[PDB]
């Protein structure tokens, strides 16, 4: 199974060059994400029952 | 006044035991679908009718002894029981050929049973229970002809009328009931003995009985015992002329088969799993609020 | 990532005795059946014993009996296979297997081709010299 | 002799990557989240209830007007509802009774759906005389169909139990790229907000996100112990959630290259069916075996609701486009609406 | 509003119409009665198939009563993701060669297969009819001492055929023997987990054409009563 070998080093050798940034900034983006879109969330903010197309 | 009291405790019973089993059968019919249920929510309307009609025979037992009660409303209200405790009784008949039709003709049971049917013959049976209970009005020699001041029965009706309908409708019926539940007993035996075979063998190779019985005595004695010794005394009572019946009859053995609608929830609703599940359910709604 | 190793193997006169060890990491080892497995020259992959979660319930096939004892210590997350009166017909690939999904009785997949909660095996060789 | 070689160079790559990651991860999303207010109790209701499907139900997928919805059921019937007035659109009687997922275009001009047949079968809902007709089979996958989802009106993506996924041109009914990587059945996938990339997981424990042109893969995410069930992206698309059979939900970050959070709970033992997140993306919605759906929250790994009327196994969970409600389908063959 | 009014009642009218539809389909599902056909490379399924993609139906009837079996075709040999579709089937029908106890050792992947279905969580109500086919084969082989079922099955050693057996004419004991402890080793895991949920109905098929679905169409009869049965409070 040498040729199956062959692909798997090859992909990994392929995975192993890209570049990552730290998690720190990632957590970041997503939470300031989520805070810039609170108010556009009906399941996280309840709206009137008139807004309520399910009544 | 000890009558009326018996009377009104006994109506409030069956109307609030019978009231909580129809909502949680209608809740479950609601969710699942079968026509068990559809029958089992006949029987709970059939026990609560039987508490309404019950109920509406206490102020002249309880308070009312000067006031004369007019032959037109004693006998539609002597009437209006009759059928009611006729329903019930021809629901358990119903209940217990469907079990047996599905025991018995599984393949062709999956086949033509459906809504259609069940809706069918539960009108056909409040039709003839309600035929049962007011056609002897039109039918002359059911009736009395001395007296209608004093409201009971047996004094506008005549005691033919029971000794018919046990001739006609109680007697054969229990005998088909006991007939259909022997032979589900044999079945059952067969193969709780062909399993137990099994598990011997496998007990073998691993190097290491009577509850269909019970239960069908259970069945039986709650189907033949309410209404037996009111029938058999009004047979005893028309055989010989003796009036010291008319008194007992009226007031003792007519509570035993008003109790049969207290047994029938127990028995056809309680014990099944779903329908205690759902009774359970609803017990922490009323807690909750 | 889930990672089995198996180690210990070898050359071994008949009659001999030998031990294979496993050695997990990846996953709660205390939570997962585990199961020794083989695969003789030209044969397909054949169930050889398993152990339950806690060591209580443990299972051999018909033709290890009363020469295989398996055990596993959770604390090391390590599995161990003692092999006894060995004989020529021993000769084979042993993996160590993990079942699929933990809390369950039942173990589908672990004797199939290409199973993922498999080790890369251990040979074992039994001839005279 | 080289394949042992080639064995150590793979340890030694993975030794390296596992290296690295850990270089990245200089916090977590516990600390920064530290001072963000809870979000607190979420109670949310069902509205409808949607009866007609006669066995078990596996998939439903929400359209794109967030008001049309589409269901599988193995008694063999597609339907699609209208979920305002509950009133029943459309009825599809299909070939084989042992469907496993279905899709509803972008477009709402088809339907598509397949299972243990093999066959991703197409069915044309705009047509101009009589009812639906099935307009395009697509054959070529040597196992069941897990999941597909439309790219456009003539671009579809599968996932197969034969361990590889396929890009197909529906017109001529062809297989335009195969992706291969995976060494168990690939359970489900999910399409990137530019329909640029997708990401999938399968039954090896590990999720892989594909290029869609290029038809590689870009990057491999492992942290699971068991098959994972179910995938979807955050509202962004810089991260993704997964479920498995492990009984906990995890988040992965693209840019980190790594998991960043644990969603479970010591009394979870059942394994996750379905995932999805909220419009703005601080809830996850995840349906378990125990037959109740969880409410967390994304930031906080906390678990903020319950949602508690299925009789059976929750085999489904959507989110309409528009965030204004939740739908489950179960086991028990009902489909509930909840806000 | 007007047209409002006009889709409204053109919707309900559609949502009628395919009402009607599937409450004919209802009856039709309802009627029949679906299986699922398992076995392996040489059991023989496929003689059960004749007796009579990725998925392979055969449709037959008894007795006016239709039943649907279903055999797999195309798929990998890990089964534990597709199987769950199968949970509310009326029965599993397991084909299993019994001659091939000397891979090199069957019988014992047949029983490993066994207990992971006995045992699944999603299959917990789901009935087996299990059909050890090959008895000649097995007969013959015995008869012919060349491959003992000893030393793979040790225990056969301390088996003794049971009082209740029932030997086919013409059988020497040794077969009826060999037979009978084969049919205890599946017995074994079938009778130790249930609570009589669902239970093994085993069967000895050497190549009858009308017999293997006269004897199916009696185990379904048989499951359907058992689960009435137990409904009632009679078993
Ligand atoms: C298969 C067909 C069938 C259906 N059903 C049955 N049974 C048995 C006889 C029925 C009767 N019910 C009666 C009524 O009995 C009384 C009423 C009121 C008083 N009161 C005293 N003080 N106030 N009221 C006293 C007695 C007289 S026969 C009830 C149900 N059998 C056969």
């Amino acid at each position: 199974s040498i040729a199956q070998a062959r692909k798997l080093v090859e992909q990994l050798k392929m995975e192993a060059n890209i570049d990552r940034i730290k998690v720190s900034k990632a957590a970041a983006d997503l939470m300031a994400y989520c805070e810039a879109h609170a108010k556009e969330d009906p399941l996280l903010t309840p709206v009137p029952a008139s807004e309520n197309p399910f009544r | 006044f000890s009558f009326g009291v018996i009377l009104a405790v006994l109506a409030s019973l069956i109307i609030a035991t019978n009231t909580l089993v129809a909502v949680a059968v209608l809740l479950l019919i609601h969710k699942n679908d079968g026509v068990s249920l559809c029958f089992t929510l006949n029987l709970a309307v059939a026990d609560t009718l039987i508490g309404v009609a019950i109920s509406g025979l206490l102020t002249d037992q309880l308070s009312s002894p000067s006031r004369p009660t007019q032959k037109t409303l004693c006998s539609l209200r002597m009437a209006f029981v009759t059928s009611s405790a006729a329903a019930s009784v021809l629901t358990v008949m119903l209940i217990t050929f469907d079990r047996y039709l599905a025991i018995k003709q599984p393949f062709r049971y999956l086949k033509i049973m459906s809504g259609f049917v069940a809706g069918a013959c539960i009108a056909g049976l409040w039709l003839v229970s309600y035929l049962i209970g007011f056609l002897p009005l039109g039918i002359p020699m059911f009736q009395q002809t001395a007296y209608k001041g004093q409201c009971s029965f047996f004094a506008v009706f005549h005691p033919h009328f029971v000794l018919t309908l046990s001739c006609v409708g109680f007697f054969p019926a229990m005998l088909l009931f006991v007939f259909f539940y022997c032979d589900m007993l044999k079945i059952a035996s067969m193969h709780s003995q062909q399993i137990r075979k099994m598990e011997h063998a496998g007990a073998m190779a691993g190097g290491y009985d009577f509850k269909a019985l019970r239960t069908v005595s259970v069945l039986i004695g709650s189907f033949a015992l309410c209404w037996t010794p009111f029938l058999i005394t009004g047979i005893v009572q028309v055989a010989c002329q003796e009036c010291h019946l008319y008194l007992v009859l009226e007031r003792y053995l007519w509570l035993l088969g008003v109790g049969n609608s207290l047994l029938n929830p127990l028995i056809y609703a309680y014990w099944q799993k779903e329908v205690r599940l759902q009774l359970y359910h609803m017990a922490l709604g009323v807690k909750k609020v | 990532q889930v990672q089995l190793q198996e180690s210990g193997g070898g050359l071994v006169q008949p009659g001999g005795s030998l031990r294979l060890s496993c050695a997990a990491s990846g996953f709660t080892f205390s939570n997962y059946k585990m199961n020794w497995v083989r695969q003789a020259p030209g044969k397909g992959l054949e169930w050889v014993s398993d152990i339950s979660q806690s060591g209580a319930s443990i299972s051999y096939t018909g033709s290890v009996k009363g020469r295989f004892t398996i055990s596993r210590d959770n604390a090391k997350n390590t599995l161990y296979l003692q092999m006894n009166s060995l004989k020529p017909e021993d000769t084979a690939v042993y993996y160590c297997a993990r079942c699929p999904a933990p809390f369950t009785r039942d173990c589908f997949d672990v004797t199939s081709t290409t199973y993922a909660y498999r080790g890369q095996g251990t040979q074992v060789t039994v001839s005279s010299h | 002799s080289e394949l042992d070689q080639l064995r150590q160079e793979a340890e030694q790559l993975k030794n390296q990557i596992r290296d690295a990651r850990k270089a990245c991860a200089d916090a977590t999303l516990s600390q920064i989240t530290n001072n963000i207010d809870p979000v607190g109790r979420i109670q949310m209701r069902t509205r409808r209830t949607l009866r007609g499907h006669l066995a078990k139900i596996y998939a439903m997928h929400w359209g794109t007007d967030s008001r049309l919805l589409v269901s599988a059921s193995q008694d063999g019937k597609l339907i699609i509802w209208d979920s305002y007035t509950t009133n029943k659109v459309h009825a599809i009687p299909l070939r084989s009774s042992w469907v496993m997922t279905c899709a509803y275009a972008p477009s709402g001009n088809y339907v598509a759906c397949g299972g243990l047949d093999n066959i991703c079968s197409i069915y044309n809902l705009k047509t101009r005389e009589g009812n639906v007709r099935v307009s395009r089979e697509l054959a070529g996958h040597t196992g069941y169909l897990s999941c597909c989802r439309f790219l456009d009106d003539n671009q579809i993506v599968t996932s197969s139990g034969d361990t590889t996924c396929a890009l197909w041109d529906i017109e001529t009914g062809q297989q335009t790229t195969t992706f291969t990587g995976h060494t168990g059945d690939v359970m489900s996938l999910s399409l990137a907000p530019d329909t640029r990339l997708f990401v999938s997981g399968a039954c090896d424990a590990s999720a892989k996100l594909w290029d869609v042109r290029e038809g590689m893969c870009r990057q491999t995410f492992t942290g699971h112990e068991s098959d994972i069930n179910a995938i979807c992206f955050f509202p962004n698309g810089n991260a993704f959630a997964t479920g498995s059979d492990d009984a906990t939900c995890r988040l992965f970050d693209l840019r980190a290259d790594q998991e960043l959070m644990t969603y479970s709970h010591d009394n979870i033992i059942c394994g996750i069916t379905s995932v999805s997140f909220s419009k703005s993306g601080r809830l996850l919605l995840a349906g378990y075996d125990d037959f109740n759906c969880n409410v967390w929250d994304a930031l906080k790994a906390d678990r903020a609701g319950v949602l508690a009327g299925h009789d059976n196994r929750v085999s489904c969970l959507g989110v309409t486009d528009d965030g204004m409600a939740v739908a489950t389908g179960s086991w028990d063959s009902f489909l509930k609406i909840w806000n | 509003t007007e047209d409002q009014r006009n889709e409204e009642k053109a919707q309900r009218e559609a949502n009628k119409k395919i009402e009607k539809q599937l409450q004919k389909d209802k009856q039709v599902y309802r009627a029949t009665h679906r299986l699922l056909l398992l076995g392996a490379g040489e059991s023989g399924k496929n003689t059960i198939v004749k007796q009579m993609s990725g998925i392979f139906e055969t449709k037959f009837q008894v007795d006016k009563v239709n039943f649907h079996m279903f055999d797999v075709g195309a798929q990998r040999d890990e089964r534990r993701k597709w199987i769950q579709c199968f949970n509310d089937v009326t029965a599993i029908i397991f084909v299993v060669a019994s001659s091939s106890y000397n891979q090199t050792n069957r019988l014992q992947a047949a029983l490993k297969l066994f207990d992971s279905i006995w045992n699944n969580k999603w299959l917990r109500d789901t009935s087996v009819i299990l059909f050890l086919n090959k008895q000649d084969l097995l007969a013959e082989k015995v008869l012919a001492g060349k491959s003992k079922i000893e030393d793979y099955f040790p225990e056969f050693a301390r088996y003794t055929t049971p009082e209740d057996a029932t030997p086919e004419p013409g059988e020497d004991p040794r077969v009826t023997r060999a037979k009978y402890f084969i049919r205890d080793e599946f017995l074994r895991i079938s009778t130790a987990s249930g609570d009589g949920r669902h239970y093994c109905y085993p069967h000895f098929t050497c190549a009858v054409d009308t017999e293997n679905i006269r004897r199916v169409f009696n185990d379904c009869r048989d499951i359907i009563q058992r689960m009435h049965l137990r409904q009632y409070e009679l078993l």
